[PDB]
């Protein structure tokens, strides 16, 4: 079993009030069964698109999730992953400054 | 040089549940998908048939349709034959294709539970050194099947480089596309980390550095290449700076799409 790594990043420079796309890239996991949610203020975002799962030279799996979002000064966004390698779901927050 | 990779992922949960899914890549662009749900292979580019005729493509597809069923049956029979020594769940991965040179070389590697165990080489299947010894007998049995051996030889020696030559021609405008990076600066927390974000560029090769005038800042820490959903790339590079020393810093980005005019952003 290999534990997923999660990276959360925007497609375009973030501007408050302006529509954008938020990406959640999940890598380095095995086995391939996984649940990926993207969250806005802690609530699941319904319209999340997923790439086809693939794998790297080292055999570990990866997949890209993305969703439309409009960042504001006060909204928080995150990506939460459930996988057999972890007893607890792993959450990574988007931080525009990070 | 382009590497063409056909990636198969098979999960066997028990005797009544399995799926096999595949994706195909030419370099970093996905050319095909074949979901367990679909009877046929799906094109993910307009040019994913390459220069093969409808007849040649359908012949090739039919062979794969037979293989997917046969493979699933073969693995299920092996697990029944070997129970309780080896048992569910089982993950099997195959990576097959070729790498093109100015000439070509083909490969077919197989992983079991995430570990490389078997390859096809020359005219036969072989276990790699350190592979579990219980694989030797089923590989012997598979090597007795000369029809399959000849088919794999044709696919690796002939079909792969042929097919790829046609993909490169048919997909030329996409493989040689240029998309410009857009960059932006931010920072996270007497030190702080400055972040230079670069997004939307294609092809993958890029140069990103923190600068003070024409002096490269060797503290520049480049992240990994991360995909965007629109077949462009994202990369960021960070710099740890002492508060006070932030003045005079810039991020410089070089990329093939910019026509010799680097992006320079000032902190
Ligand atoms: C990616 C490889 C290219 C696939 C080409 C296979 C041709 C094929 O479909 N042929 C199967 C049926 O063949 C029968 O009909 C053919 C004509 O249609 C011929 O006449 C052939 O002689 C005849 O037998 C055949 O059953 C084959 O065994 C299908 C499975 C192929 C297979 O275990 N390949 C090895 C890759 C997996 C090896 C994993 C080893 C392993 C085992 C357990 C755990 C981990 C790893
Ligand atoms: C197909 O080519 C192989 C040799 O090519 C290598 O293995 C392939 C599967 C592929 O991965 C290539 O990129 C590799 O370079 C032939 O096998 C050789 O055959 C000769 C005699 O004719 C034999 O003496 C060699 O030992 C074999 N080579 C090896 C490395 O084992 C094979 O015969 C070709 N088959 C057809 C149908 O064309
Ligand atoms: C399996 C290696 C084949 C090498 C020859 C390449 C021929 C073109 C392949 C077209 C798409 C194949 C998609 C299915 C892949 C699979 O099931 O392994
Ligand atoms: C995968 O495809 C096979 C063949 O059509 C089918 O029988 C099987 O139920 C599918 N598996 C899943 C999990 O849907």
């Amino acid at each position: 079993q290999k534990t997923p790594q999660i990276q959360v990043y925007s497609r375009h420079p973030p501007e408050n009030g302006k529509p954008n796309i938020l990406n959640c890239y999940v890598t380095q996991f095995h086995p391939p069964h996984i649940e990926i949610q993207m969250l806005k203020n802690g609530k699941k975002i319904p319209k999340v698109e997923m790439s086809d799962m693939s794998f790297s030279k080292d055999w570990s799996f990866y997949i890209l999730a993305h969703t439309e979002f409009t960042p504001t000064e006060t909204d928080t966004y995150a990506c939460r992953v459930k996988h057999a390698s972890m007893a607890e779901p792993k959450t990574v927050y988007w931080d525009r400054d990070m | 040089n382009y590497t063409f990779r056909c990636l198969q992922m098979s999960s066997f949960a028990n005797r009544s549940w399995s799926r096999t899914d595949s994706v195909v890549w030419l370099g970093d662009l996905q050319t095909h998908r074949w979901s367990n749900d679909s009877a046929t292979i799906s094109f993910t580019k307009p040019w994913s048939q390459g220069k093969l005729s409808n007849q040649q493509w359908e012949k090739l597809q039919h062979m794969f349709q037979v293989y997917r069923v046969s493979f699933t049956r073969d693995i299920q029979e092996l697990v029944k034959m070997m129970s309780p020594k080896e048992d569910y769940p089982i993950e099997i991965q195959l990576s097959a294709g070729c790498e093109m040179y100015p000439a070509s070389e083909s490969f077919l590697h197989v992983a079991f539970q995430g570990k490389y165990v078997v390859r096809f080489w020359g005219t036969s299947w072989q276990t790699v050194p350190g592979a579990p010894s219980w694989l030797d007998l089923p590989i012997k049995v598979l090597n007795a099947d000369q029809g399959t051996s000849a088919t794999v030889q044709m696919l690796l020696n002939d079909t792969c480089p042929l097919f790829v030559r046609g993909l490169l021609e048919a997909g030329k405008s996409d493989l040689e596309k240029q998309e410009k990076p857009v960059a932006w600066l931010s920072s996270v927390p007497g030190h702080r980390q400055l972040v230079c974000h670069v997004s939307g560029f294609y092809p993958k090769p890029v140069w990103v550095m923190w600068m003070r005038g024409d002096q490269e800042q060797q503290g520049t820490h480049r992240g990994d290449f991360l995909p965007n959903a629109d077949e462009t790339w994202y990369l960021q590079a960070t710099l740890d700076v002492e508060a006070g020393e932030e003045a005079g810093l810039a991020c410089r980005v070089k990329h093939s799409s910019l026509g010799g005019q680097d992006i320079i952003l000032y902190w």
